[PDB]
């Protein structure tokens, strides 16, 4: 082919014959995620303590400072920075980078071009392989859920301090205070979240268990069933009419999903739709919009009160709002 | 029935009227499921279009009172109830339907029946599978939501003073129920709704990779840019290519599926065992054997008075909803807390 | 006709429809 | 010595991860 | 509000806004009355 | 069987319930306005949540006797 | 209309039978703007409408008044409105054009050619003569170009425009001398979108805008004359795919960058969307709060310049990591705040004590206490303030709905921009329908990847 | 049984149910559960 | 019998077992057309 050294190059980056499939997409996705990896090992094992809440009171995360895996966390950027852009170089010193909690958004920075172009070299693929090139399209929901809860959160409510922690604990703790502050639980688009993770367990169960009951015999006792299909087998191995019988009596005749295109493309477009719309939940909380607040909806004749579910919801709000940030408020509304 | 089959029975009859094929297959089964999931269902409704829980939570939980899809609940019962089973004949309600729907007896009929009902849905699983001659895995796998269900609306009341703990059956009820695990059992901490979130995350991401990958590797087999006509339910070729989704996943993620039978017993296995984990972090709750604390975190805290992690903040959130909301979630305790002892931060 | 189908189909039309007029009556309610 | 086992916990998932991605056995066709 | 001429026609301007999501249903009507062919 | 489409679009199935469809959305909107649906499932009106006495929400606080208690604690 | 039989497509993608159809598919795409512009007018009758001048705008969820408001029309000094008919008679404009402009989309769907190659060559595109397509854009770029030099006649020669920084509580004013330098103008696309820079969404002046709406209109305008008289480049042609589809797929992804860009302008900015109609952002919000109770503790008493808080960082005023004097607390993230009533407190080194201690007007307090009393916090069933609240108050911040409203839409359009534009490789490659499953491209690879 | 084309019947059922949905947030609005 | 909760709880075997014949008898019924 070409003599040039260019045309090789794009040869080999295009090339399908790698064990791990680089692309255009690719040499972007390897050294942002490896940066974003190599800083997230280091400060998750060794960083001195960050002042997340900016009120000067340091959290400590990395294991060398008393952390288990559980607690132990990449804390989300200094208060006092809120949006500023914190590299390494703006800084003064290391030291004051660790302190004020650039390793976080170093990390969020270089793994958000990670994912995006993740989702970039998913299509390059497809389209190498010659493939329908959706898959990206699904992975998009994921990425949708990873921006806003580290990107879209943190710009709404105009500081990286309310990103997610990059933790187990912390993880728990961003759940906490967004109850309290937005009434997540109560908003619709979680409800339409929760149900399409609910739906993604029980249609991946209803379906793994159709299709291996329906898996013809090709294997006989004595040895797993997995030895009957190969790998090229090229023909289906399972009764597909049976397992159609079988779901069409369980609840109702004419339940439909005969084809098998029909019933895939239902399993790919109920969680990726539902994620999407939980992830846009917590865009629109992010621009503070909230859930259903019927608190002192039920009042009687005469104009009493009449407490219903929501007020107790609203009770534990209270229990979580008044303790998240004990230090970081000196006036009474949020607002922040 | 093996050497010869004797003589027709009236069972024999039965049997044939019941498994016939109709619209609604009624089966064995059905005379335990039909009828149990039937009133379960509409007592479900009648609950939360009618009956209030003014007498047992003292809150307005019905369409009647004003309350809408979200708020209205079938309440679980007062607490000084106990553990009674609240039967409309029992020594509570004693007869009075009017009185027994007062005292919360409606929460024990819906959760029996609703018990028995999927009882009697697992037997139907079975009896459908057993007269289609199918490996009855999808009962296996309805064994993980009747495990979720024993494990929450049963063992968990039990472990505790009566079925007011119960999760009562509404939607901000049971946001209820989820707000009041964290504050008190610090629910998420425990590594067994750990392994049920992985679970359950991980069976989305199965659900949505399988479909995605499946209509995006199809076989032309058709000249219509809709490739859902280009299909027939009893050809035998499979309508997608196995060795170009294992290529792609392998060089997209760096391993990838090559046998079909694995990859859907990996999809029906997922879910289940990480119900099956959250189940058993539930038993372990109802015996209020919580994962609360890291005792050593706790005694560094006291002992230094500037370490801090995301733990003890959880900590403090939880103890903030714990006094927060015991006055009025549990009104049995008469907790008369004055202002000044509950937990609070700076300006807020 | 009376089949099972039919049986199935009335036991959840006829509640059905009467706690519709029920929940609908509800919405003109003056406290 | 906590933080020792941790990281020594981690890094055997993480090579197992690597043996399991460079080291798998092929995909038998047919 | 509208100018004292329009204040009777007030109940057609509040009634305006919802016909735009009134169109789909109406492409769907009429999909259906072909029999989505 | 017959098909769903078929009884759907015939005259006779739609003569026979236009007046029992009718009926019965009739028969819960007189269920619910003549005051019945307290009276039956004994949920308080906006006026009788609260009694002379009791100005607070009702606490059952009694296992056995729940009967005279609930009846006591009710609107009389 | 047609069938799936003879085009492909089932009826739940039905309008892409209209791919190879011109006459249709611009009587569709007629008939969507008049949609869009029916929505227009009878949005706007709804709200004039439903208005009570003595209430500020944003108290009674109204968004297309601001946006009318904010090109003059009908306000005094302050943000008060004087005369609602202007409001009245854009509604009644938009309104009647959409009629015709649903005439017109009605004749071109249904009795108009449904090819124009053959009767109107002027009109028949064939999603692949990149000439033709070319002179297209280029039309539709004059267009833009024209409505952009629009409002730089409204803000020039026509009244101008509602500059919220102009001195008091700002007015009406004809912009005078716009910003057309090139290093200001084009030092906002080049800047960081990070905090204190904000990229274009940081724009302060009426000046700048007017000056960029100025460059955009005459870059527009000549660009499409370029556009019109010239083809791509054979670079160009490689780098691209032509067809209709994928041209949508471009689209899709500019409009999603847009729309994000709008949600964050509606957040953040309040020189384009003044406050005296869209009330405060949420940055406003939190600096408004603390203004209010600094001058109240100050006026009992008090040294707000010494008094420590409980972290011993400063009640009231600290130091911005930089060293500009802030306001304390929370609302330490939101130093960078910029508002009309803020800025007169402000000397060289930020916050003056000096200034904070007599220099405040009675106006500003006022606004300050206004604008912390409406928060862009709000519920799904519009109940004021945060998730803990009493479900008294009916409000919800136009901006938030703005805000979250078009940050929907852009994800979902950049969603689309990733199915349209795969959809458009594939199909121009030839993989649109699936495996060949006579020639597979990995039965030709070596094995193990 | 082809009198009364089924797509007409199923847009008079959806109009009936798009009126019960409406009546039904109408009294959201209004009356109990009002929050006034 | 001597208590009123065991009275009850005897009535409510004896509707237990009516509503069981019932079904039983249907099936048997509807069985046998
Ligand atoms: C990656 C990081 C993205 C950060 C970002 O971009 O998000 C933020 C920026 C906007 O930046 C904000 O811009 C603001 C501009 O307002 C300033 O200027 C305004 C002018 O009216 C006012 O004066 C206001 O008071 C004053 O603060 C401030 O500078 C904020 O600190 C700054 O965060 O969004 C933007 O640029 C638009 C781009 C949004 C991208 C969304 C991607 C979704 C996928
Ligand atoms: C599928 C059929 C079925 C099943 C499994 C159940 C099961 C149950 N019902 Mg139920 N019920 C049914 C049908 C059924 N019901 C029908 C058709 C009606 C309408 C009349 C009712 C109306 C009803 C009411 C009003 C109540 C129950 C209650 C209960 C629970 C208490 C059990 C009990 O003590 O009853 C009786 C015990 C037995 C029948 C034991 C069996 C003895 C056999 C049949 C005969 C032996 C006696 C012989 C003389 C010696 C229980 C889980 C109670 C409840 O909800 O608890 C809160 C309650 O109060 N049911
Ligand atoms: C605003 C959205 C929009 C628009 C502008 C169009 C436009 C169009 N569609 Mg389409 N469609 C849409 C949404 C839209 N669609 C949606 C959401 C779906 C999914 C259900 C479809 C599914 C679909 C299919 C399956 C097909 C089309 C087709 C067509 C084209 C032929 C129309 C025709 O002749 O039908 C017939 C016209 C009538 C039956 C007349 C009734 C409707 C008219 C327009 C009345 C409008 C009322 C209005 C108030 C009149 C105002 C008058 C004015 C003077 C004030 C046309 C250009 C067809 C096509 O592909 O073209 C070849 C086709 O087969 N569409
Ligand atoms: C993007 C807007 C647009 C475009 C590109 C066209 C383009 C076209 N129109 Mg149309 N039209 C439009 C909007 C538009 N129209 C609107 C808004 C209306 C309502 C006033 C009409 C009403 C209209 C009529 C009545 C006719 C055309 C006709 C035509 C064709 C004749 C060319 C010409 O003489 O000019 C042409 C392809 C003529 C035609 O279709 O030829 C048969 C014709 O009779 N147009
Ligand atoms: C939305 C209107 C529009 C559209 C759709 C197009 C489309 C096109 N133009 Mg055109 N152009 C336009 C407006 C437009 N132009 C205007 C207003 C002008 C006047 C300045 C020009 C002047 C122009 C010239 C001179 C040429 C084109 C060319 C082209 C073709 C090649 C596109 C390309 O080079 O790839 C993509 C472009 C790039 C990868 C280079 C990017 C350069 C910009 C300035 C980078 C700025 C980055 C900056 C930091 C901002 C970042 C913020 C951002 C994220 C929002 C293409 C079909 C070429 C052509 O084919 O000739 C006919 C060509 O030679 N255009
Ligand atoms: C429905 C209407 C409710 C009537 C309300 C009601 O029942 O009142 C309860 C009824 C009332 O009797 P009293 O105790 O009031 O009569 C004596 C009084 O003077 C002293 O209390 O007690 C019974 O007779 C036994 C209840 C059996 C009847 C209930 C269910 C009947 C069949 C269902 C059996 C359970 C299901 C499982 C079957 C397998
Ligand atoms: C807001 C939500 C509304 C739009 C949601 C976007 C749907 C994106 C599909 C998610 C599934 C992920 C890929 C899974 C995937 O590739 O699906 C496979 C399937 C491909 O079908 P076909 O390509 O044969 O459909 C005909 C046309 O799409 C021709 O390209 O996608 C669809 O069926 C789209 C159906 C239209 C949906 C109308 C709404
Ligand atoms: C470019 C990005 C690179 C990063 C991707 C990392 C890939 C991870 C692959 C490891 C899989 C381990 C199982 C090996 C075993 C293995 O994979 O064998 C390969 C197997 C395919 O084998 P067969 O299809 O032949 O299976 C049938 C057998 O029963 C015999 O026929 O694939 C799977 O089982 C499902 C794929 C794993 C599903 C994802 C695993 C998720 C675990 C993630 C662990 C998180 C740790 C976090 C660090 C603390
Ligand atoms: C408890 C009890 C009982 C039982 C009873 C029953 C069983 C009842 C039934 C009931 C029922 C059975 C009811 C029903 C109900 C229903 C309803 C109430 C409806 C609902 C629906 C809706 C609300 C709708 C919605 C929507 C619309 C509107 C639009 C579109 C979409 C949809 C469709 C979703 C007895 C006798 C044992 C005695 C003792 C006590
Ligand atoms: C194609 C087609 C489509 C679409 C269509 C369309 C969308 C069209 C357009 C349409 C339109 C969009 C039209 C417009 C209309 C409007 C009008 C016609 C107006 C009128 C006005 C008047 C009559 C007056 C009024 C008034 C005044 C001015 C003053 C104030 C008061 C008032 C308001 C009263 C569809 C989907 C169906 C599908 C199929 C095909
Ligand atoms: C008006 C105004 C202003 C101004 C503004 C401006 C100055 C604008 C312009 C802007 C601009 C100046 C824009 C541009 C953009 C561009 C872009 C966005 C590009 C993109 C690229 C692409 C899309 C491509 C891609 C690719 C490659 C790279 C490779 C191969 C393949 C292709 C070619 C496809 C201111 C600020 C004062 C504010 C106020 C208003
Ligand atoms: C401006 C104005 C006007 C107006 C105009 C117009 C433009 C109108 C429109 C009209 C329309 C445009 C209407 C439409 C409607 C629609 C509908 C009414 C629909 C419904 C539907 C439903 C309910 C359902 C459906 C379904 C689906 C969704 C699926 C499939 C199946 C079915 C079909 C069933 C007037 C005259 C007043 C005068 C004054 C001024
Ligand atoms: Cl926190
Ligand atoms: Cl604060
Ligand atoms: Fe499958
Ligand atoms: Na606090």
């Amino acid at each position: 082919e070409n003599t040039s050294l260019w045309a090789r190059f794009c040869e080999w980056i295009t090339s399908t014959e790698n064990r791990l499939y680089i692309g255009w997409f690719g040499v972007i996705m390897i050294p942002t995620l490896l940066t974003a990896i190599s800083v997230y090992i280091i400060a998750f094992i060794a960083a001195p303590p960050v002042d997340i809440d900016g009120i000067r009171e340091p959290v400590s995360g990395s294991l060398l400072y008393g952390n288990n895996i559980i607690t132990g966390a990449v804390v989300p950027t200094s208060n006092a920075i809120g949006l500023h852009f914190y590299p390494i170089w703006e800084a003064a010193s290391l030291d004051e980078w660790l302190y004020n909690g650039g390793p976080y958004q170093l990390v969020v920075c270089h793994f958000f071009l990670g994912v995006c172009c993740y989702m970039g070299r998913e299509w390059e693929l497809s389209y190498r392989l010659g493939m329908r090139p959706w898959i990206a399209v699904a992975y998009s929901a994921p990425v949708a859920a990873a921006t806003a809860v580290f990107i879209i959160y943190p710009i709404g409510q105009g500081s990286f301090s309310d990103g997610m922690p990059l933790g187990i604990s912390g993880t728990f703790n961003f759940m906490i205070v967004f109850q309290a502050e937005h009434n997540i639980l109560m908003h619709p688009f979680h409800m339409f979240g929760v149900a399409g993770v609910f739906g993604g367990s029980l249609f991946s169960a209803m379906h793994g268990s159709l299709v291996t009951s329906s898996l013809i015999r090709e294997t006989t006792e004595n040895e797993s069933a997995n030895a009957g299909y190969k790998f090229g087998q090229e023909e289906e191995t399972y009764n597909i009419v049976a397992a159609h019988g079988y779901f069409g009596r369980l609840i109702f005749q004419y339940a439909s999903f005969n084809n098998s295109r029909s019933l895939h493309f239902f399993l790919a477009v109920w969680p990726v739709v539902c994620i999407w719309l939980t992830a846009l939940g917590i865009s629109t909380m992010a621009f503070n919009l909230n859930g259903f607040n019927f608190n002192q909806s039920v009042v009687d004749s005469n104009g009493r009160v009449l407490n219903t579910w929501a007020d107790i919801i609203n009770r534990a709000n209270l229990g979580m709002e008044v303790m998240h940030e004990r230090n970081a408020h000196n006036f009474p509304l949020d607002l922040a | 029935i093996g050497t010869y089959q004797e003589k027709r029975t009236w069972f024999d009859d039965a049997d044939d009227w019941l498994r016939q094929d109709r619209f609604v297959f009624v089966g064995w089964s059905g005379l335990l499921l039909l009828p149990c999931a039937y009133f379960a269902v509409g007592g479900w409704l009648t609950g939360c279009t009618f009956v209030t829980s003014w007498y047992t939570h003292g809150l307005a939980s019905s369409y009647i009172e004003g309350c809408n899809f979200l708020t209205a609940a079938v309440s679980t019962p007062a607490n000084s109830l106990g553990h009674s089973l609240l039967f409309v004949w029992g020594p509570e309600a004693q007869g009075d339907l009017t009185r027994w729907f007062q005292l919360g007896g409606l929460w024990a009929f819906v959760a029996l029946h609703g018990a028995f009902g999927l009882i009697g849905f697992m037997l139907r699983q079975f009896e459908i599978a057993r007269s289609v001659n199918l490996r009855p895995y999808n009962a296996i796998a309805f064994s993980a939501p009747i495990a979720v269900f024993v494990s929450v609306f049963l063992i968990y009341p039990l472990g505790q003073s009566g079925w007011f703990f119960a999760p009562s059956f509404g939607v901000a009820s049971i946001f209820r129920f989820i707000l009041f695990f964290q504050g008190f059992h610090n629910w998420t901490l425990n590594p067994f709704h750990m392994m049920g979130v992985a679970g359950v995350l991980g069976a989305a991401l199965l659900c949505a990779i399988h479909g995605a990958t499946v209509e995006n590797t199809l076989f032309e087999d058709g000249d219509g840019a809709n490739t859902f006509r280009a299909f027939n339910p009893t050809q035998a070729e499979e309508t997608y290519s196995m060795v170009t989704a294992n290529r792609f996943w392998s060089q997209i993620f760096g391993v990838a599926f090559s046998n079909k039978r694995w990859l859907h017993f990996f999809m029906l296995f997922v879910p289940v065992t990480g119900l099956w984990m959250s189940a058993l972090g539930v038993v372990g709750l109802a015996l209020n054997l919580r994962a609360y604390d890291f005792v050593s975190q706790e005694i560094r805290a006291a002992e230094d008075p500037e370490f801090e992690t995301f733990y003890t903040k959880n900590i403090l959130l939880n103890e903030g909803i714990r006094a927060w909301m015991a006055a009025q979630d549990q009104p049995h305790e008469k907790l008369t807390l004055p202002e000044e002892v509950l937990p609070r931060g700076n300006a807020l | 006709i009376f089949t099972v189908r039919w049986l199935a189909i009335h036991a959840i039309a006829v509640p059905t429809i009467f706690f519709l007029g029920a929940i609908t009556a509800m919405q003109f309610i003056q406290r | 010595m906590e933080a020792l086992v941790y990281t020594f916990l981690l890094i055997g998932t993480l090579g197992i991860i690597f043996f399991s991605i460079f080291f798998r056995e092929p995909p038998r066709i047919a | 509000k509208l100018p004292e001429a329009y204040a009777p026609f007030s109940p057609i301007v509040d009634v305006l806004p919802i016909i735009p999501v009134l169109f789909i249903l109406l492409a769907f009507v009429w999909q259906a009355s072909v029999s989505f062919r | 069987e017959r098909p769903f489409s078929d009884i759907l679009t015939s005259i006779r199935y739609w003569v026979i319930h236009s007046i029992t469809v009718p009926s019965l959305f009739i028969a819960g909107w007189l269920f619910v306005s003549t005051g019945l649906a307290y009276d039956v499932f004994g949920s308080p009106r906006p006026n009788e949540y609260f009694t002379e006495d009791r100005q607070d929400a009702p606490l059952i606080t009694d296992r056995f006797n729940a009967l005279e208690q609930v009846k006591k604690l009710s609107a009389q | 209309g047609r069938d799936q039989e003879t085009t492909g497509f089932a009826w739940w993608a039905g309008n892409a039978r209209l791919i190879n159809l011109s006459g249709k598919l611009l009587g569709a795409h007629v008939a969507h703007a008049g949609l869009i512009v029916f929505w227009a007018g009878a949005m706007n009758l709804f709200e004039v409408s439903h208005f009570v001048p003595e209430k500020p705008m944003y108290e009674q969820g109204l968004i297309l008044l601001p946006h009318i408001a904010t090109l003059g029309y009908g306000v005094g000094p302050g943000g008060e409105v004087l005369d609602t008919f202007p409001y009245f008679v854009s509604g009644v404009l938009h309104l009647i054009s959409s009629a015709v402009l649903g005439f017109g989309g009605v004749y071109h769907s249904l009795i108009g050619p449904e090819t124009l190659e053959e009767s109107y060559p002027f009109f028949g595109y064939v999603w692949k003569d990149k000439n033709k397509m070319t002179n297209i854009l280029g039309y539709h770029l004059i267009i833009l170009g024209c409505g952009a030099w629009l409002l730089v006649l409204k803000a020039l020669y026509f009244g101008g425009v509602y500059d919220t920084w102009a001195p008091g509580g700002g007015d009406v004013r004809i912009i005078s001398n716009p910003t057309t330098n090139a290093a200001i103008i084009f030092g906002y696309i080049v800047k960081s979108p990070f905090g204190g820079d904000g990229w274009i969404v940081s724009v302060d002046n009426l000046e700048d805008i007017i000056g960029g709406h100025i460059w955009i209109g005459t870059l527009c305008i000549l660009g499409g004359i370029w556009h019109i008289y010239t083809t791509p480049w054979p670079w160009a042609r490689r780098a691209f795919v032509w067809s209709g589809e994928a041209y949508l797929s471009y689209s899709l992804a500019a409009v999603s960058l847009m729309g994000f860009t709008a949600c964050c302008f509606a957040w953040f900015n309040n020189t384009a969307y003044p406050s005296e109609f869209y009330g405060p952002t949420g940055p406003e919000a939190s600096q408004a709060q603390a203004f209010t109770f600094l001058v109240r503790d100050q006026r009992l008493g008090a040294n707000v310049a010494s008094a420590q808080g409980p972290t011993g960082l400063g009640k009231y005023l600290m130091r911005s990591p930089t060293g500009e004097i802030i306001f304390g607390g929370e609302t330490m993230r939101f130093w960078d705040f910029r508002g009309p009533w803020v800025e007169p407190l402000r000397g060289p080194s930020g916050l003056d004590l000096v200034k904070l201690k007599n220099d405040i007007q009675p106006w500003q307090e006022r606004r300050a206490a206004e604008y912390m009393t409406h928060a862009p916090l709000g519920s799904l069933n519009s109940v004021g303030g945060v998730a803990t609240e009493i479900n008294a108050v009916n409000f919800v911040s136009p901006r938030s709905w703005l805000a979250t409203s078009h940050f929907c839409l852009g994800f979902f359009f950049f969603v689309g921009h990733l199915w349209h534009a795969g959809r458009a490789r594939a199909a121009a490659a030839g993989f649109e329908k699936g495996i060949d499953r006579v020639d597979e491209p990995v039965l030709s690879m070596r094995p193990l990847d | 049984t082809g009198r009364i084309p089924l797509w007409l019947v199923g847009t008079v059922v959806g109009l009936l149910a798009i009126g019960l949905l409406a009546i039904f947030f109408y009294g959201s609005y209004v009356g109990l559960g009002s929050s006034l | 019998s001597v208590t009123p909760s065991l009275k009850n709880f005897l009535l409510s075997l004896v509707a237990g077992a009516v509503v069981l014949a019932a079904i039983a008898g249907a099936v048997t019924a509807v069985s046998n057309f």
